[PDB]
């Protein structure tokens, strides 16, 4: 028979742990670090492009920051390909909601959906889990700004500031040290850059190795705006905060 | 050896055997004894019923498939239920569609083919039961022996189960004697009760311990239990 | 009876000098009974405008559908869909229901943001694209609209003039159609700005 | 390493399929049977071990017919043989239904071939524990065939398989030489009954029963029929005579 | 609709009018009834416009993929077999009537396909409501061994017969020439014998003629 | 057919629905409530085919209550109506369509404004000051067109209805056995159990 | 019968690695070198035609394939896997784009599709990852010219220039030296011919090399005329000859 | 671990053992075959080794007639050869039906190669232990030889050989071409091209052949056929007088 | 439509008119109703052009695959395949087919498959709307084992009468001769047969 070659990706360990999930998490831990910090007037998503080259095109890229909705975006940590499969189903779910209720999908409803999908690969199907962790940054008129996180297990939680990928422990301690409830978006933009700058496994923290995005509710308007910083804008924000 | 080739039926051993099937055949021997013998007018089935406690009943071992056919089991009861039930339909089909009684030789073919399918595909297990089928069709009395391996054979008489070899020798020796017990059913039944006790050892066939079934020229397969078999104990 | 004559309504698009206009009535009825004077039939996804006449429920459904598709189109392509491309999307979307069609008569109007060239198109209920450089009509008063357009129209009209033309074409056809009227709205589109004017017409 | 002999479709380092080979062992372990192609037909014969005096004689028939003009005999696991015939019968009915003309023996061979070869492609099935000798008369001649568990099959002048497979093959090779122009149907029937008696030496311990069948354009009209009564006895004796 | 196909000494040519109707009303005064299946296999289609467009592009797409897979030029007989087996499947419900022509590694071809899936071969063919007007002209001026220009004339003339005599046909004439050795040359509006005479007056309105009730700017940018 | 009227005043939505249930030649019941509460601040009235009518309402109600529990939130009237339209628009092209017409009236606690939605069995939705399904509109729309004012008080609204119902009881051929009235406002849904003689 | 293999053949290991993807990448490593360079007005992709017998006809086997008239691809790794991938790619280009929008897909999107197909062979039941890495080069009106690399994991990234396969490391280094954001197509075709010289051991001519570019529209490669907006394919595979002429001024 | 040798998944070296072992199976019949291209024909030669005397020599072949124009010779076990032949026949039949023209040799090859690539990636399908050589006189490409293997790889050849002594035949042929400088046997009759084939077959193998030691297939414009014991004998006799 | 197949001494001949109409309009006046399914197995098509063509194409497919595996098929087998399609799908087909082939063992054979989907083997067969008018003439002039010219004449006269009376038939008379000698294509224009 075939039973011989079956890994049995969905079984419990004698300790009551999910082998594949724990190993997927171990995988994520070697991926570029991504930070998510929520201010009073906005949210900041920052990510470190793990490994690069001089020829790698930084302009025609967006390997870790993806726009889900017009009010929701995510930072990725893990298999880009796996992430794209989940991201796409997520973009579809948001649109079905919009078509059904003629209202944008509340941030948590979208996060729960995706997490449930992940959770499924955990309980049946005999397929390997998605080696991906997301940090969700979004807005809606019920909870305003929200920050979330979901991992291979299918679990998700909310945060004021959080990180995924490598050196999360170090980064979470630094964040838990200088974060403050009243923080303003630009303060957060700075905390994010500082935190990555202290956990990086690289020499310097140049602009070509970074991705930045902010969901601010531009005062001059009355609605929410998503802005994925361009190579140049990241270069600037890097000089100002004093890292040249 | 064996250890690595008896995981499932879809695997052949290096010698060319199918262990899962042989293990099935094993459950048969571990089963209670039953005997079968026929003449030219009748066919009889005598079986020894088994019980758990002394507060438990004795597991029936004779099943009627149609009015002209029936069988006795040795091994897993459930599998006999499945097989007898598949045979009940085959007989019913033949009657309804062709208005014909199913030839005993053909009933055997169907059983053989159903059993074989379970020994070539992954996931299934062989049937763990042996069957003795008697029946009076358009070509006289008949007796068949069914093996989970899918092997069915037509005999004059035979026995299966534990110590079944006793009865089988008695019969192989008494051949010329009962093969001529035509016209008289009570003789075949007595001869059967004898051959079967050749395989006894523990106790002696009691009333609620014995079970006899018969079919023939003018006898629609009927089952005898208890007081009904007293006159043979 | 005819799903295209239950609710009523009209739409018309015209091309001018470096501009395009698309107008529609505001009526939504149920046979002879008027039910709403606020049923607009023009929608836009980015800078591309789409008008839908026909069975109201489908007009609504198609709008929700194209919103859905153009939204995902923008997320993948990272650019707003163009008139010519959208026109193709409408066509293939309609034909996908070839044997169970949406009872509508779509009209596309917009200016190619990259070539600044004006664009208008029309399709039948199963997606057949009808391309014209002057005007497109649709709805229960399509004959009257053809009547007006065919006479009143002349090339390269200026925004302030095209408006007058389109408005008179719409207004006078709607008045010869029992199932149209109850208000109107015109859209004047230019490479950068879009004006929306509600016209004054009889309410009977 | 090892273990190349546990799954039915694995290629061992030398390019073999051990399971198919282990299957053959089951064939050789079986009763011997043969086929003799004559000048206008074919003859099939097989050995029937008599386990005891309880086996009704002439009742446990082994040779089988496919359609109306095909004879099939096999050595090894009997149940598998039947399964292969049941298939051939359907295979042949299908052909007749579409083309009207009853299935050509060569055409019929490939059908069984493809089917058998199929059971060596997936590890979810077991190979056939039988070798089959079959044939008949058709639009252009008589044909004799032998099919192996590997799915391999060829046309034969004479063929045999089972325990007495070597004795038989020897006798057959003689006939092939001492009859270059061709044997006759009536002749092959006798010659066959003989080769079986001889080849019964590799099992001389148990008593047996003989079975012959033939398909001759002249003797049977091209239809497969069983040799019974007088013509049978005449061949039994011809054997008992040259068995001393 | 009037569509025709004419074979000439070294190729084939197809033409069609440009009137698209809806009942007695002209929907498109200049629609194109000539469809490209592959660079050198073109199709003329009458019947339901959405169907001739759709069936034509579908097969065209599969032909392109087949071509890439086999590394060979598309054959007209392949577009013909695909078209007819598709139309046949839909038992006539896909109202497409096509005249398919083209050149390929095996010569020049001319075929016709009916909505139900039947096909015909010939040197000259016509389809559509103009079918008879055109065929009357073809039956009168066709001859074996026409020159490329003789064919374009005959074809052009046949379509005219339709434009003038059939109400379902009108406006312009589109031609497409496929020659055994050269590239297929598509001639959109090869003829335009129906131009509108200048209007008798201008209906430009004095600004302010239309009464407005409300006004506003529309938001396009996000 | 049945009477299904709805009117949106200053700070509430009023729904009037006939009480009669006629099966053939006889009037089986004279106190039928042709409505369902989709949520604490959203009410839906309905009329149409014999079985489809209640089956649809209860199906819609069930889904809305499920959403409320799953999310611990109450969907806006606009959201509920869009959901209901989609359901009807789906069934219209199905094997056996629900032949039901509905009026959805709710109070949007987030905008603090009452809202009235009219949706017919085809999935045709429109938002209105006052609406009706069936023949009801034919008798009442002229009265409402005349006397309706956006700033009417719940009281002025109940009087405008009373007038509508009277015109209906005069000119309409069928005895619809009066109506049941309900108000939807910032405080929920309540029934004016005295319109039989208000 | 029946695929009883409905479970994943690629799973996570304790260290967090995905074995089958690592191994597939190892297969790509042993493959013949291939590369791509992006100029300011074109893109060039090239590889070596490693013949498996002088009896074999090297033309009857292209390693550079056209996906759409504006997109081409090349690879390193297992040729067969590449072949079926190219077919699935050319088709998805139609079914998922041309048949909806009436135009061919933009490079990034088609790459995204290809990438998806490879991702599934990384998680779906009963299969192994594709043993190849592709370099897809194309052009689209709103994005211009671009070059992407798709790996067995399904991941993909854009490049200015890069190489994959046997001597990718050496070649990637040689490219960094000679690349600048001001190269003209011909300059890149040159740099390409040089970088590829180091990889090829034996003969280095227009018959041992396969090179195609994404440049201007070739109205002569359209097959017809009469439609203004249809100017021709931007993808052109260089001829044995066109190669040698540049091999001189090498 | 040790199972990456049983199913078709990668080994740490990025190898697929099961595909390598399938290649082994192709030499199990110990038969050699070669193919060359005439000016307007294609010939395939293959050793016919009928050991057993009880075998009907006429039913022992590894050359098949796929279609009216395509011929295929197989190197490998017979059951896998017949499986491959049936499939190819069905594919060429259907192709004609769907597209309106005969399936080209090179295309049928790609199709069979693609089918083989599948067994290379899917775990429940084992590769077929055979190498297929397709020949015909394509209407667009003239004489053609395309061969596919268990790895799913395929290519066109000027001439080629397969079997245990594959290399001896190949180098022999390689040399003949380095000499003649052309990519084919410059002959008009196929009979001569067949003779050339049988000749170089003997030189490289260093063995003499009778009329029952060979098997010949010839592809020509609009037709592919196989020679009979006697058609061959005639070919043997011809080369005899000259040596 | 007028079509027929006649078996004679050396083999068999198939004939037909060349007119296909849609109402009273002649859509095609040079139609080839004689369709090849195999080298020496042909058929005459009457009824739905779309249906018979699709049937013929499928049959040709089946015989080509039959040949790939079992060599040249019998004329009876070809008829069997036609019958299978026509009978099993009688509810969706309007096809009248005459199957004629040449075998070397069976010489010439003719099978007729009428609307129902049943098969009938005959010395000769006629079908098509125009056939009705020549039942008398044919039963009076058919003789078994005529010569090739005798048969080509029997057919030429029969169809000329059929074309004469039936407006659905017309154009040119086509024929296809099937003998051991090979396959021969004959054509006869109006000016010749109209004067018979």
């Amino acid at each position: 028979g075939s039973r011989r070659y079956d890994s049995r990706t969905t079984i419990f360990s004698p300790e009551g742990r999910l082998y594949q999930v724990e190993y997927a998490l171990e995988s994520i831990s070697h991926a570029g670090t991504a930070i998510g910090i929520m201010a009073s007037d906005g949210i900041v998503l920052a990510a470190e492009r793990k490994v690069t080259s001089t020829l790698l095109e930084q302009d025609t890229s967006t390997e870790k920051l993806y726009k889900l909705n017009d009010k929701i975006a995510v930072a990725v940590a893990g298999l880009t390909a796996d992430a794209e499969i989940l991201i796409n189903t997520a973009r579809i779910h948001a649109q079905n909601y919009l078509k059904t209720y003629n209202e944008d999908i509340p941030v948590e409803i979208l996060v729960r959906r995706l997490s449930d999908i992940k959770q499924g690969y955990t309980q049946h199907g005999g397929l390997r889990p998605f080696g991906v962790s997301f940090i969700y940054a979004g807005y809606d008129d019920r909870y305003g700004y929200q920050l979330y996180t979901s991992n291979p297990s299918g679990n998700y939680t909310g945060w004021k500031a959080i990180s995924v990928g490598a050196n999360t422990s170090a980064a979470q301690t630094l964040l838990q040290m200088d974060y403050k409830d009243d923080m303003k978006v630009d303060d957060a933009i700075e905390l994010a850059l500082k935190t990555l700058s202290k956990t990086t496994d690289s020499s310097a923290l140049t602009y070509d190795r970074l991705e930045f995005a902010t969901i601010r509710k531009g005062a001059n308007d009355g609605e929410v705006y998503q802005k994925i910083f361009k190579p140049q804008e990241i270069k600037d924000i890097l000089v100002k905060t004093g890292i040249t | 050896f064996r250890n690595n080739y008896d995981g499932d039926t879809v695997t052949f051993s290096p010698t060319g055997r199918l262990f899962q099937v042989e293990y099935a055949l094993e459950a048969i021997k571990q089963g209670s004894v039953t005997v079968g013998l026929r003449s030219n007018t009748h066919a009889v089935l005598v079986a020894l019923k088994r019980n758990a406690d002394e507060l438990s009943s004795y597991q029936k071992k004779i099943i009627k498939c149609d009015e002209h056919m029936g069988l006795s089991l040795a091994g897993l009861a459930p599998d006999a239920r499945v097989l007898s039930n598949y045979l009940r339909q085959q007989c019913n089909y033949s009657s309804l569609v062709f208005n014909r009684k199913l030839a005993v030789e053909r009933a055997g073919h169907l059983l053989c083919d159903k059993a074989q399918k379970n020994t070539q595909s992954y996931g299934g297990r062989p049937y763990g039961v042996g069957l003795l089928i008697i029946g009076y069709d358009k070509s006289g009395a008949h007796l068949l022996e069914f093996q989970p391996s899918g092997n069915v054979t037509e005999l004059y008489g035979t026995a299966i189960g534990a110590r079944s070899q006793g009865a089988k020798t008695y019969l192989e020796r008494t051949l010329d004697t009962f093969i001529k017990i035509d016209g008289n059913p009570d003789e075949l039944i007595k001869a059967g009760v004898e051959a079967i006790s050749q395989s006894l050892r523990d106790e002696s066939l009691t009333v609620d311990n014995l079970s006899i079934a018969i079919v023939g020229k003018d006898t629609p397969f009927t089952i005898y239990d208890g007081e009904a078999v007293a006159k043979y104990i | 009876s005819d799903p295209s004559s239950i609710n009523g309504g009209i739409v018309v698009a015209m091309t001018g000098k470096d501009c395009v206009a698309i107008a529609c009535d505001l009526r939504l009825g149920s046979q002879s009974l008027g039910v709403s004077n606020k049923f607009e039939k023009i929608f836009h996804y980015g800078h591309v405008f789409l008008g839908i006449t026909g069975l109201a429920t489908d007009v609504t459904t198609l709008n929700e559908m194209f919103r859905y598709k153009t939204n995902l189109y923008k997320l993948k392509e990272e650019r707003a869909i163009e008139p010519e491309t959208f026109t193709q999307l409408v066509s293939s979307s309609l034909y996908e229901r070839r044997f169970g069609p949406y009872f509508v008569g779509p009209v596309v109007a917009g200016i190619n943001s990259k070539s600044g060239k004006p664009f208008i198109a029309g399709f039948d209920l199963i997606g057949c694209i009808d391309e014209a450089k002057d005007f497109i009509v649709s709805g229960t008063a399509s004959d009257q609209l053809f009547g007006m357009c065919e006479s009143l129209y002349e090339p390269n009209l200026e925004p302030e003039d095209l408006f007058e033309t389109i408005s008179q074409a719409l207004l006078n056809a709607a008045d010869r159609d029992a199932l149209s009227g109850w208000g109107a709205v015109v859209y004047i589109i230019k490479k950068d700005e879009v004006v929306k004017r509600y016209l004054k017409m009889r309410q009977d | 390493g090892t273990g190349y002999d546990l799954s039915n479709s694995v290629f061992s380092p030398d390019g073999r399929n051990f399971q198919v080979e282990y299957a053959v062992k089951a064939v050789e372990n079986g009763t011997t049977s043969i086929g003799i192609k004559c000048n206008d037909g074919v003859v099939f014969a097989v050995e029937k071990l008599i386990t005891s005096k309880l086996l009704v004689p002439q009742k446990n028939v082994k040779i089988q017919v496919v359609d109306r003009h095909i004879g099939c005999v096999y050595s090894g696991l009997i149940p598998d043989g039947r399964h292969l015939v049941n298939r051939g019968r359907e295979e042949a009915a299908s052909f007749k239904k579409l083309y009207k003309t009853p299935i050509p023996i060569p055409a019929f061979a490939d059908r069984l071939g493809q089917y058998v070869q199929a059971h060596t492609l997936y590890n979810s099935v077991r190979p056939f524990g039988v070798s089959t000798i079959f044939g008949g008369v058709d639009k252009n001649g008589a044909h004799l065939y032998m099919l192996e568990p590997s799915g391999s099959y060829w046309g034969y002048k004479g063929a045999a398989t089972g325990k007495g497979r070597q004795s038989a093959k020897a006798e057959l090779e003689k006939l092939v030489d001492h009859h270059p122009e061709g044997l006759s149907a009536r002749e092959a029937v006798k010659q066959a009954a003989k080769i079986i008696y001889l080849a019964h030496e590799d099992n001389k311990e148990k008593d047996f029963e003989l079975e012959i069948s033939w398909c001759s354009l002249s003797e049977t009209n091209g239809l497969h029929k069983f040799v019974k009564g007088d013509l049978l006895q005449e061949a039994i004796d011809f054997a008992q005579k040259e068995i001393n | 609709t009037t569509i025709v196909g004419v074979k000439f000494n070294n190729g084939v040519v197809i033409a069609a009018d440009t009137r698209s109707t809806q009942g007695p009303i002209v929907a498109d005064k200049n629609c194109a009834k000539l469809h490209r299946i592959s660079p050198k296999i073109w199709c003329a289609g009458a019947g339901t416009a959405a169907d001739t467009e759709a069936v034509t592009q579908l097969i065209g797409s599969n032909i392109e993929l087949h071509s890439l897979y086999t590394s060979r030029e598309p054959r007209v007989v392949s577009a013909l077999q695909m078209l007819k087996q598709h139309l046949f499947k839909y038992q006539g419900h896909i109202g497409a009537y096509l005249i398919v022509a083209g050149v390929d590694p095996t010569g020049s071809h001319l075929f016709s396909i009916h909505a139900h899936g039947s096909t015909d071969v010939g040197y000259y063919l016509s389809l559509g409501s103009g079918s008879l007007a055109a065929m009357a002209v073809l039956e009168s001026h066709w001859k074996q061994d026409l020159t490329k220009e003789e064919a374009i004339k005959l074809a052009s003339d046949a379509i005219q017969a339709g434009i003038w005599n059939d109400l379902g046909s009108g406006s312009n004439v589109d031609v497409c020439v496929m020659e055994i050795g050269k590239d297929a040359e598509y001639l959109r509006n090869y003829l335009t014998p129906n131009v509108r005479e200048e209007k008798q007056k201008s209906y430009k309105f004095p600004r302010g003629t239309t009464a407005v009730l409300k006004e506003s700017i529309v938001n396009i940018c996000d | 057919m049945d009477i299904i009227l709805g009117i949106r005043v200053q700070d509430s939505v009023i729904l009037a629905s006939s009480k009669a249930v006629t099966r053939g030649i006889s009037v089986l019941k004279d106190s039928d409530d042709k409505t369902r509460q989709l949520s604490p601040h959203t009410l839906m009235s309905f009329a149409g085919e014999a079985g489809d009518t209640v089956q649809f309402a209860e199906y819609i109600q069930a889904n809305i209550q499920l959403y409320s529990i799953r999310e611990d939130y109450e969907l806006s009237p606009q959201a509920v109506s869009s959901f209901v339209r989609q359901e009807l628009a789906k069934s219209i092209r199905s094997r056996r369509p629900y032949q039901v017409n509905v009026l959805i009236g709710g109070y949007d606690k987030k905008k603090n404004k009452p809202e009235l939605y009219q949706i017919d069995y085809l999935g045709t939705k429109v938002e209105l000051p006052y609406g009706a399904h069936g023949y009801s509109g034919f008798y009442t729309f002229s009265l409402l067109d005349h006397h309706y004012r956006p700033d009417m008080t719940t009281e002025e609204g109940l009087d405008l209805l009373k007038l509508c119902v009277q015109e209906l009881e005069k000119r309409m051929p069928m005895d619809f056995k009066g109506v049941i009235v309900k108000i939807v406002d910032k405080d929920g849904i309540r029934q004016v159990d005295d319109f039989q003689a208000q | 019968m029946t695929d009883r293999y409905s479970f994943s053949l690629t799973t996570f290991s304790p260290s967090g690695k995905l074995g089958q993807i690592d191994y597939a990448l190892t297969a790509v490593k042993q493959g013949v070198t291939s590369l791509g360079i992006k100029a300011t007005n074109g893109v060039v992709i090239a590889t070596e035609k490693k013949s498996s017998s002088p009896l074999a006809m090297s033309e009857t086997l292209s390693k550079v394939s056209l996906l759409t008239p504006d997109i081409g691809a090349v690879y390193s790794g297992m040729g067969p896997d590449y072949r079926v991938l190219v077919d699935k790619s050319r088709k998805v280009a139609h079914t998922s784009y041309k048949r909806i929008y009436g135009e061919y897909p933009p490079t990034k999107l088609l790459v995204s599709e290809v990438a998806k197909i490879m991702q599934e062979a990384t998680q779906s039941g009963g299969v192994r990852p594709f043993g190849v890495s592709l370099l897809i080069a194309g052009h689209d009106e709103f994005n211009g010219f671009s070059l992407y690399q798709v790996d067995p994991s399904g991941s993909y990234f854009p490049w200015k220039a890069t190489a994959i396969g046997k001597g990718s490391v050496a070649a990637k280094t040689f490219l960094e030296k000679r690349w600048n954001d001001e190269l003209e197509l011909e300059d890149a075709i040159h740099i390409a011919l040089l970088t590829l010289k180091e990889s090829v051991e034996g003969e280095f001519n227009g018959d041992t090399i396969e090179l195609a570019i994404i440049g201007d529209e070739n109205p002569d490669l359209l097959g017809y005329t009469g439609i203004p907006t249809d100017k021709g394919p931007r993808f052109r595979k260089l001829t044995s000859q066109e190669i040698n002429d540049r091999l001189e001024a090498l | 671990a040790g199972y990456d040798r049983h199913i078709t998944i990668f080994s740490p070296e990025g190898r697929l053992y099961q595909v390598e072992y399938a290649f082994k199976a192709t030499n199990q019949t110990n038969i050699n075959s070669l193919a060359v291209r005439g000016k307007d024909c294609t010939v395939v030669i293959s050793q016919k080794k009928v050991p057993d005397k009880l075998l009907d020599p006429t039913t022992v072949s590894y050359i098949f007639c796929i279609s009216r124009t395509i011929g295929m010779v197989v190197n490998g076990p017979i059951p896998d050869a017949r499986n491959a032949a049936l499939r190819a026949k069905a594919e060429a039949a259907e192709f004609r039906y769907k597209y309106g023209y005969d399936m080209p040799c090179d295309v049928l090859a790609k199709r069979m190669a693609n089918l083989s690539q599948i067994y290379t990636q899917r775990a429940y399908m084992r590769p077929l232990g055979v190498i297929l050589t397709f020949v015909s006189v394509d209407e667009e490409l003239g004489p053609s030889i395309y061969k596919t293997d268990p790895a799913g790889y395929y290519v066109g050849y000027k001439a080629t050989a397969t079997g245990p002594k594959q290399q001896e035949i190949t180098t022999n042929l390689e040399n003949h071409f380095k000499k003649s400088k052309i990519d084919h046997i410059n002959e008009e009759s196929w009979e001569k091209v067949v003779e050339f084939a049988i000749t170089h077959m003997i030189d490289a193998l260093g063995t003499e052949f009778s009329k029952n030691d060979l098997e010949v297939g010839v592809a020509t414009k609009d037709k592919f056929f196989t020679l009979s014991a006697e058609n061959i004998e005639e070919r043997l006799v011809a080369i005899a007088e000259q040596d | 439509t007028s079509i027929m197949a006649v078996t004679f001494k050396d083999g068999v001949i198939l004939g037909a008119d060349s007119r296909t109409t849609t109402g009273a309009y002649i859509a095609n006046r040079v139609t080839d109703k004689l369709t090849r399914v195999h080298d020496k197995i042909w058929c005459c098509r009457s009824g739905s052009a779309a249906d018979t063509q699709a049937i013929a194409d499928i049959v040709q497919y089946h015989l080509e695959l039959y040949t790939s595996q079992y060599g040249t098929p019998s004329t009876e087998t070809a008829a069997s395949v036609f019958k299978e399609l026509c009978y099993e799908n009688k509810d969706n087909l309007t096809a009248g087919i005459i199957v004629a082939g040449y075998d070397d063992k069976n010489k010439g054979e003719v099978y007729t498959i009428p609307l129902g989907g049943s098969v009938h083997k005959l010395p000769y067969a006629i079908a098509g709307s125009g056939s009705t008018f020549i039942y008398g003439y044919c039963d009076k002039n058919f003789r078994e084992n005529m010569s090739k010219e005798e048969t080509v004449d029997f057919i030429k006269h029969s169809l000329s009468q059929a074309i004469k009376w039936d407006g659905s038939s017309g154009g040119v008379i086509r024929m296809v001769v099937l003998t051991a000698a090979g396959v021969e294509r004959l054509i006869f224009y109006p000016d010749e047969y109209e004067q018979l």
